[PDB]
């Protein structure tokens, strides 16, 4: 649904493809686990490993990021945190 | 290597609201069919004569 | 005496360019072409489009990150052959003419029906605009001067400034819309459709847009027309040879590479496509029709006899 | 409006009245769709008196002028009161094309059609409201340019070149005129549509020269 | 905030830490920000850095870890993932 | 018959309705009841609910009323209370 | 009847709308609990859940919502609070 | 202050802590919104977020609630609806 970033430590074509990715796995999957291993997979291949990613309605995060490698956005109400490490 | 810390809150915000409607203003009254010119009151000069 | 004079110089003197004098927009296109859907989105509303237009009005809000200075920008749109000067001329006048630009949107369901129509429009606005330079008798012509001769060599940077082939004094982009049914045309009739684009991105010096989600220079370059409102021209490489994405950067696009003038408009115009009862007489009533009858003519004579200069 | 609306429910009654007496659809076809014509040129008449006098008869709408540091504010904003004036113009439009009277189950292009039929009245409704903006911007304008509101100091030049006999009574006579005009400032404006309060500028362009007032006699009796 | 141990990958005192560690957390703060903040660092210090944590009521990940540095439990409602990456 | 108002708390606007429409109730019915059952029914669907009429040649009331909603008049050696209340 | 917005944290479009949508309600029911069903069930479906609706002319509340989905208003002497939140 | 419970989808513990909260709410706080304010906060602390509390004596809601943390009661006059959600 609608791509809403609240935070980004991510060049501009990392972040479009962290919506574009978690906006197919959501459109795909309807289990959370499975959305966001859609998300990271993706990543791993285009943006070399190691990705993460988190997709759901109700969690708190605090995780340490590679710089240029962190986005936290929503697609309507399903929050998604996209980064690597390691 | 170069990392940084960060954090997310999906609960970004939650803003509390109180509501209180207005009261209603009532007052007691009296009635009555037969009787005096005064029919109900609520619970000297006489200038009312002069005119005649 | 001394103190008004220079109160009055410095607020004379400044004040044109908190934020400078804002310009505003007007949106060519087609009665329900998806354009309501790309302009609430790039004024960052959440408004459901509506299909018909009647002269509308929108604005939108922007800051800078030091303060907000309210960066307001105003717009209007118009879709469809339906009231075109009858409306167009009413926003749009010569003394303002500095800040009023032009957009284009292209909606690619019927590529057909779009062309007799958005040509139409567009010679309804351009000659409208190209008149008010001069017909509100601005004796003092010298605006005028500086509007034509910076458009007419803003586009040809490096081709040789030939000849004027469409003079068109007022800046323009061109954009598509809905492109998500332009991959099911024939592959011959994509082409072709995609020359006509670049074509009259030539004659109107207007540089070309895909649309799309990572695309990020359609909402940029309508900031760009609209007073750098999203950011600077940032110009990218034309797209000519691939011809899967559209795009131009205006200057680019000399008609020896995009079409590869009327011999080649005839060439795409020929190839693509070209074949391009309220008085309710059978009824009667007596009480009903008198009295609105009557009504009718009483009200609406009253309204001409009040003589409006408008 | 809400008088159009209890109307048309009642018409509404009347027609359930007669298809409940058992009709078939060409006895109820008959009533319904005659009155729907007859229903038509009352609405038409409706539609175009407002193509003549829509932006006379609209809701009203209010905005307080005010100065800080020198620039005109609004409260609300310009554009979002003028914004509101347009969406009331569009609704009366969007009105005589949804339409739900007698045979409301039927065909609402019946109705529709007026909307384009008489559509040369849009000229009329935008020219005026537009030329009622026009005069908005000019007495905007006015109220910054009668009486400069930048105001920049003044210590300087008077203590430089002024406060002579003949020079400060020609400056003086001037302010107090200013005094005298800024006191005839209306405190509102009052045009086709909007209703703009001026009386906050009023308050400061009087102040303003009483600032003016006391900086000369002040520095005059210590010449 | 009765704690389960679901999934590990852990020693059992690490494990056993990291039951104690988010449970004191819990007691402490209540936004999960704040709670995943307090737990990650606790771990840090004790168990050398790089520590993510993630606690929430609504979520699905796909994380990759280290072997031997993996947890995911619930206290009472609340999941918590625990685990060393990078 | 001829109103008379002896009492009221009521604006003037609504004073003359109540009178009219006892009035024309007076008219169309001869039972005090009907009469009443009249009277409150057009008041709640006017001037919103609940309203309460007593209509009666022989009675005494003690009663409390909304401000702003009770009148207390005759029509000729008919009395007519009506107010507002819940 | 007449509607007057007190408060709102809320769209100029969804203020307006939660008004129409109240004032059907109105309308159509007479008893709060309907009143406010319908309202509920409309915002849901246009604005999608998950919203609650208090209707009533004597109470007082405490509640947390959602920013920008939040307006407390009157249609005559009833009060409609309408929320969002979960 | 006589506690009447109509419906509850709540444990009989928590049925009786929340009668006595709201008794005690009552006895304490003369204002509805300060009741209600109150008791909210009350349950926030012991049994988390997010609840929210409606205190009156002329409502009607249509609410949606987590399961087993719903209850709807009276003392004396005045309704109090308590519930989680969010």
């Amino acid at each position: 649904r609608k791509a809403v970033i609240k935070n980004a430590d991510m060049s501009e074509e990392m972040q479009q493809d962290s919506v574009e990715c978690a906006t197919q796995a959501l459109e795909k999957y309807n289990i959370e686990k499975d959305i966001a291993a859609h998300i990271k997979k993706e990543f791993d291949k285009k943006y070399n490993p190691t990705w993460h990613c988190i997709v759901g309605r109700n969690f708190g995060s605090y995780v340490t990021h590679e710089t240029k490698h962190f986005i936290y956005f929503y697609l309507g109400q399903v929050a998604i945190l996209l980064f690597k490490s390691g | 290597k170069n990392t940084k810390q960060a954090y997310v809150q999906c609960n970004e915000d939650n803003v509390e609201r109180d509501i209180q409607t207005e009261e209603i203003e009532t007052r007691e009254v009296w009635t009555q069919h037969p009787g005096e010119s005064t029919v109900v009151s609520g619970g000297t000069s006489d200038a009312v004569v002069m005119p005649k | 005496e001394t103190l008004w004079e220079i109160a009055k110089a410095e607020v004379e003197k400044r004040g044109i360019n908190a934020e400078i004098a804002e310009k505003f927009v007007f949106f060519i296109g087609s009665k329900n072409g998806g354009k309501t859907t790309i302009i609430l989105r790039c004024l960052d509303r959440d408004e459901p489009p509506k299909p018909t237009l009647a002269l509308e009005y929108t604005y939108g809000r922007r800051a800078k990150g030091h303060n907000t200075p309210k960066d307001i920008a105003h717009f209007w749109e118009l879709g469809g052959g339906t009231s075109l000067l009858d409306l167009i001329s009413i926003p749009i006048t010569g003394d303002t003419l500095r800040t009023f630009s032009l957009v284009l949107v292209l909606d690619l369901s019927k590529p057909n029906d779009l062309w007799p129509t958005m040509e139409n429009l567009l010679q309804a606005t351009k000659s409208h605009v190209d008149k008010v330079i001069m017909k509100l008798g601005k004796t003092n012509a010298k605006a005028v001067s500086e509007m034509r001769q910076k458009i007419w060599n803003n586009m040809p940077k490096d081709h040789p400034d030939h000849e004027l082939i469409d003079p068109f004094p007022v800046p323009l982009v061109i954009i598509g819309s809905k492109y998500d049914v332009f991959q099911d045309f024939e592959s011959e009739k994509r082409k072709v459709i995609c020359k006509t684009l670049r074509f009259v991105a030539h004659y109107y010096g207007a540089s070309l847009m895909f649309t799309s989600k990572s695309e990020a220079l359609l909402l940029k370059i309508r900031g760009v027309i609209n007073q750098l409102a999203f950011g600077i021209d940032k110009s990218k490489s034309i797209c000519v040879d691939q011809n899967k994405p559209l795009f131009i950067t205006a200057g680019l696009d000399s008609f020896g590479q995009i079409g590869s003038p009327m011999e080649l408009w005839k060439k795409v115009y020929e190839k693509l496509f070209p074949p391009k009862d309220p008085a309710r007489d059978p009824q009667y009533a007596e009480n009903e029709v008198d009295e609105m009858r009557i009504q009718k003519d009483l009200e609406l004579e009253q309204y001409k006899r009040s003589s409006s200069k408008s | 409006q809400q008088r159009w609306k209890d109307g048309l429910q009642e018409l509404r009654t009347g027609l359930a009245t007669v298809e409940a007496q058992g009709f078939q659809a060409s006895d109820m076809h008959a009533w319904k769709q005659h009155w729907n014509h007859q229903l038509y040129k009352a609405l038409e008449h409706q539609y175009q008196m407002g193509l003549e006098a829509l932006n006379e008869n609209l809701p009203e709408i209010n905005i307080d002028l005010t100065y800080k540091q020198g620039r005109l504010q609004f409260r609300p904003p310009f554009e979002e009161i003028r914004a509101k004036y347009y969406r009331e113009m569009k609704r009366f439009i969007g009105i005589p094309n949804q339409f739900k009277g007698v045979g409301e189950a039927g065909d609402e292009s019946i109705f529709s059609i007026m909307i384009d039929r008489n559509a040369s009245g849009f000229l009329t409704i935008f020219s005026k409201a537009e030329d009622l903006f026009r005069r908005l911007s000019a007495v905007l304008h006015q109220h910054k340019e009668w009486i400069v509101i930048g105001q920049v100091d003044m210590e300087a030049l008077v203590e430089k070149h002024l406060f002579t006999v003949h020079d400060w009574e020609k400056n003086f006579k001037a302010l107090k005129i200013k005094g005298k005009e800024v006191e005839r400032l209306p405190s509102a404006v009052k045009v086709d549509c909007l209703n703009i309060n001026c009386n906050p500028v009023k308050t400061v362009i009087d102040d303003l020269i009483q600032k003016l007032f006391d900086l000369l006699v002040l520095s005059l009796k210590k010449s």
